[PDB]
Parts: C-alpha cells; sequence; structure tokens
C-alpha cells in the first residue's frame, strides 16, 4: 500500500535476480557463474 | 681427422646428439652459450593493431606474436634494422606480416601462426614464413574468436638475437654432459647407504669404461669428450644451430683479433 | 588462459600442441601422462607447461558482446 | 563509417554528441562506451 | 638470492613467465551547483580564469575524454571537465603521476540525478623486476 524507503539486496539472495539464473542466464547477464 | 672430433650418434630435423671429442671445457662450453643466446634469428618485433574484438589484450597478443617461429635460413642475408640507412624499417631489414581475423561461424573460429601473410618483399631469400611443424598443418594457436569478434594486425619482424629477447632463440634445450662414471670427482654424490645405488647411471656409461675399484685416482685425468644433444625451435635447421654456433664463436674471437689490431 | 607459446624453462614450442593434447585425451580416451609423451613432450618444463594450463580463454568467449 | 559512442549492450554503434539523451537507440539503458582511436598504436613484441 | 631473497631466469621471464595484467578505472562526474550551475566535461584551453594542469590535454576529444586506444604516460589529462564561476577554473583528472599505460575502455553513462558519469579503465602490462616480491 505504502512506501517506506528502499532495502539494500545481498547478491544470490530471494530477493537477488541471480538466485535462480542458470550458467548460460549469467554469462547472458555479465555476471560471472 | 684435424683437432677437436665430433660422432653423431642420433640426428633428426629438429635434434642432433652427438660425441665432441679431443676439446677442452671451455670451449665446449662457449659453444653451449653461443647457440643459446648468441645466433641471430627472425621474430616479430612490432605489432601495429587496428581493431581488436577479442578477449585478450592487445600487448597480450603482441608478447605472443613475438614468440613464434619464423623461417630464419637465410637471416645472414638481411641487415640489424639499427644498422640499416632507412628510418624505422624497409625490405632490406624487416619482413611485413599482415593477420586479418574474424569469427564468421557460429562455433569458435581460431587464429593460427599460418593466418599471417608476408605482404613486404622476401627478395627471394628464405625468411619470414612461420614455422609449422604441426601435423594438421597449422601450427601455434595465437587466440579464439567469438561472433563478431575481429583482429587485424600488421607485424614487423626484425634480425635480432636471443641476448636482447629470449624470442630470437634458435634453440629449445641443449644437454650436456661430461664423464658419467665420476672419474674425475667433479662431485661428490650424496648418500644415504650407496651412492652408486642411489644415483642413476646416465645413458652414456655405455661410452666410457667403468673404473675398477683397485685403480689409484688419476690426478692427471682431464675431460675432453662431451655427450651433447642440441634441438632446434625450428627457426634455423638443428645443423645450423651447431654450424652458426660454430662460426658466430669463431666470429667474437675474430673480432677481439681484429680490435687488438686497431690498437 | 589460451595455452603458452614456448616453454618458459627451455622454449620448446608448446603452442600448437594443445588442440592435438585435448583430442588425445577425449578422443584416444589416452591418460594424460601418455598423451603428453605422445606429443613429444619430454621435460618436466615442457611437460608442466600444457598438463598444468588453464584454458579460461573458453569461459571468456561465453560473454556475448 | 566513424564512431563517437558504441552501445554496450546491443553493441550498435551511435555516434552521439552531447545533448542527444545518453539513452541508446532501441533498448533504453545507458550503459554507453567509448570506442578505439583511429590514430592506431603500436607494441613493442616482448 | 641470499636472506629471503631469490634469482629469476630472465629468459623465462620473456617467454611470459610471471607476468601480470594491471587495471585501473578513473572516475568522474559533472558536479551540480543548485541553480542548473553545472560542470561541463571539455576539452579546454587559456580564456579569462587560466587555472589548470600542468599535463598535455592534446590526447583528450573534443568530449574532454580520451579515445580508448591511446597511450597515456605523465600527468597527461585522462577527463577534462570545467567549472564556471561569477572561466577556464579547471575540473580536469590526470593520470596518476607513478602510472603509466594505454587507456582501456571508457564509459559515459548517467548517474541516477540525470548527471554525466564517465568511467575510465587504463591497462598495463606488469613484467617481473627486481624488487618484485613472490
Ligand atoms: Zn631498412
Ligand atoms: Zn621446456
Ligand atoms: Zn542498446
Amino acid at each position: 500500500k505504502v512506501f517506506i524507503g528502499r532495502l539494500p539486496i545481498m547478491l544470490r539472495s530471494k530477493n537477488c535476480y541471480l538466485s535462480e539464473a542458470t550458467e548460460s542466464d549469467l554469462y547472458k547477464l555479465k555476471e560471472c557463474p | 681427422e684435424e683437432g677437436p672430433q665430433v660422432k653423431i650418434r642420433e640426428a633428426s630435423k629438429d635434434n642432433v646428439d652427438f660425441i665432441l671429442s679431443n676439446v677442452d671445457l671451455a670451449m665446449a662450453n662457449s659453444l653451449r652459450r653461443v647457440m643459446i643466446a648468441e645466433i641471430p634469428t627472425l621474430a616479430i618485433d612490432s605489432v601495429e593493431v587496428e581493431t581488436n574484438t577479442t578477449v585478450l589484450a592487445d600487448e597480450f597478443i603482441a608478447h605472443r606474436l613475438g614468440l613464434i617461429p619464423l623461417q630464419s635460413m637465410d637471416i645472414e642475408q638481411l641487415e640489424y634494422s639499427r644498422d640499416c640507412f632507412c628510418e624505422d624499417h624497409c625490405d632490406k631489414c624487416s619482413v611485413v606480416l599482415t593477420l586479418q581475423a574474424f569469427g564468421e561461424s557460429e562455433s569458435t573460429t581460431n587464429v593460427y601462426s599460418k593466418d599471417l601473410v608476408i605482404v613486404s618483399n622476401l627478395m627471394g631469400r628464405n625468411i619470414g614464413h612461420p614455422i609449422i611443424q604441426d601435423k594438421e598443418g597449422n601450427g601455434v594457436l595465437i587466440c579464439k574468436l567469438r561472433k563478431g569478434q575481429e583482429l587485424k594486425l600488421t607485424c614487423v619482424a626484425k634480425k635480432g638475437i636471443a641476448k636482447e629477447h629470449a624470442k630470437w632463440g634458435p634453440a629449445a634445450a641443449i644437454e650436456f654432459e661430461y664423464d658419467p662414471w665420476n672419474k674425475l670427482k667433479h662431485t661428490d654424490y650424496w648418500y644415504e647407504q650407496d651412492s652408486a645405488k642411489e644415483w642413476p647411471q646416465s645413458k652414456n656409461c655405455e661410452y666410457e669404461d667403468p673404473p675398477n675399484e683397485g685403480d689409484p685416482f688419476d690426478y692427471k685425468a682431464q675431460a675432453d669428450t662431451f655427450y651433447m644433444n642440441v634441438e632446434s625451435v625450428g627457426s634455423i635447421p638443428v645443423d645450423q644451430v651447431v654450424v652458426r654456433g660454430i662460426d658466430t664463436l669463431q666470429k667474437k674471437v675474430a673480432s677481439i683479433l681484429l680490435a687488438l689490431t686497431q690498437m | 588462459m589460451i595455452v603458452p607459446v614456448r616453454c618458459f624453462s627451455c622454449g620448446k614450442v608448446v603452442g600448437d600442441k594443445w588442440e592435438s593434447y585435448l583430442n588425445l585425451l577425449q578422443e584416444d580416451e589416452l591418460d594424460e601422462g601418455t598423451a603428453l609423451s605422445r606429443l613429444g613432450l619430454k621435460r618436466y618444463c615442457c611437460r608442466r607447461m600444457i598438463l598444468t594450463h588453464v584454458d579460461l580463454i573458453e569461459k571468456f568467449l561465453r560473454y556475448n558482446p | 563509417a566513424t564512431l563517437k559512442y558504441i552501445c554496450a549492450e546491443c553493441s550498435s554503434k551511435l555516434s552521439l554528441s552531447r545533448t542527444d539523451a545518453v539513452r541508446c537507440k532501441d533498448c533504453g539503458h545507458r550503459i554507453l562506451l567509448k570506442a578505439r582511436t583511429k590514430r592506431l598504436v603500436q607494441f613493442e613484441a616482448r | 638470492n641470499q636472506e629471503d631473497s631469490m634469482i629469476m631466469n630472465q629468459s623465462s621471464i620473456d617467454r611470459g613467465l610471471f607476468r601480470s595484467l594491471f587495471f585501473r578505472s578513473y572516475m568522474d562526474q559533472e558536479k551540480k551547483y543548485g541553480m542548473s550551475i553545472t560542470e561541463t566535461f571539455e576539452k579546454p584551453q587559456r580564456t579569462n580564469t587560466l587555472r589548470m594542469k600542468h599535463g598535455t590535454y592534446d590526447k583528450l576529444d573534443d568530449d574532454g575524454l580520451i579515445a580508448p586506444g591511446v597511450r597515456v604516460s605523465g600527468e597527461d589529462v585522462i577527463i577534462g571537465k570545467t567549472t564556471p564561476i561569477s572561466s577556464k577554473r579547471d575540473a580536469s583528472t590526470p593520470l596518476r603521476s607513478t602510472e603509466n599505460g594505454i587507456v582501456d575502455q571508457v564509459l559515459v553513462t548517467t548517474n541516477q540525478d540525470g548527471l554525466k558519469f564517465v568511467k575510465v579503465r587504463v591497462r598495463t602490462t606488469k613484467i617481473p623486476q627486481i624488487g618484485d616480491k613472490f
């Protein structure tokens, strides 16, 4: 409903995009597997 | 026949195993050094980059390029750039190579030493051609390309010696040994129980005779007869790595004798 | 990260050997040791050169542009 | 032919000037690179 | 090789033994002074103020940014930026005094608040020299 600031995210955590990306997805995302 | 004799045991396109009879150690070693550093070869020594869509650094490739062996046969009929009179280089002192590479295929496209091509005029002398000892006829993988990975270079190869850079090294490794049975007592073998049983006997033990226990030490004994193996990287053929090793060393001694005449 | 041209120690051109080394292990199902000597790598200076190299170039190529 | 800037993601030449918007022509992403000098650089082969 | 030191094969060093690759990223942003009083990225010269760097600006393009091919060296200017007042005071970032190298990759983007954001990478190759630890 209401916005109360932004929370920094840990890389490879639940809320990080990279938690579900495959070896090939990462290479595509310019991130090291 | 003459002063120091020679007996070729085994020979190939890239390896000569011989015995140097009737010589001094100093001479046999001076020849070793000359073959290592003082023989002149041709090597890439300027890499002008145009495009590099590669994963690899321009200088990584540049360093890598010099280390490729080039035909150095008729090298002696080519001036050292430094002694030539042109600003930078020309056909009298340098061989110009050109490399163009692009990943046309979906699969990784490779760049080989075969892919370099001479653009300068060789004036009808066996030089510049990259050495390909490869069974498949490619020889030396420079680097790899993906999709639109492009590589455009111009290379200037010049005369030079390995004492300036190991890329101008005409030889791989010179195997050198004398006195297999330690008769000259030039070593005091480290041991636990039996020095003779602990230390392996070299292949050269068949070319000399075991000392016989009850025989006292020969304090007069001197080392002539040296078992050597000169290996060529490819630039110059093995026979010449030896021959030019002998002529270069002669020329060095000659210069001294010649310089003494100006004095 | 791409096979070194020449062995650091004695300078035997180890450059061409790579592709042929990988093919001896994969295809000819040879053990690393025998495969090495088959390419002609006699001294251990040359032997480590191939035997101990990690071809990171293949990883870097996986990155699109 | 000659390119001021190159897009990082879709590697599409963008050859822009100032106040032309730092975004790319198709995908949004501002990333943008500077693309090599035509004044060719030489190296010693050591 | 006495007392914790070591001798190394120069012939091996040439063949590529223990060669390194050193990169350094230099970063800059166009500063904003409230009333749209913003700094700009440009190759500057003389002009009324004259507060400027010793080093050569002649390596910079018209955007005040070196192209990714160039070989930088001394106190050579890497990023050319300028601040006006109430006009060439300087704001340019020169290559670290000690250093030298080749411009590797130059990126021009935007900071979350719409300012011109620039990162410049400078690549060099490190050869194992004498005081080099191992
Ligand atoms: Zn010339
Ligand atoms: Zn070796
Ligand atoms: Zn884009």
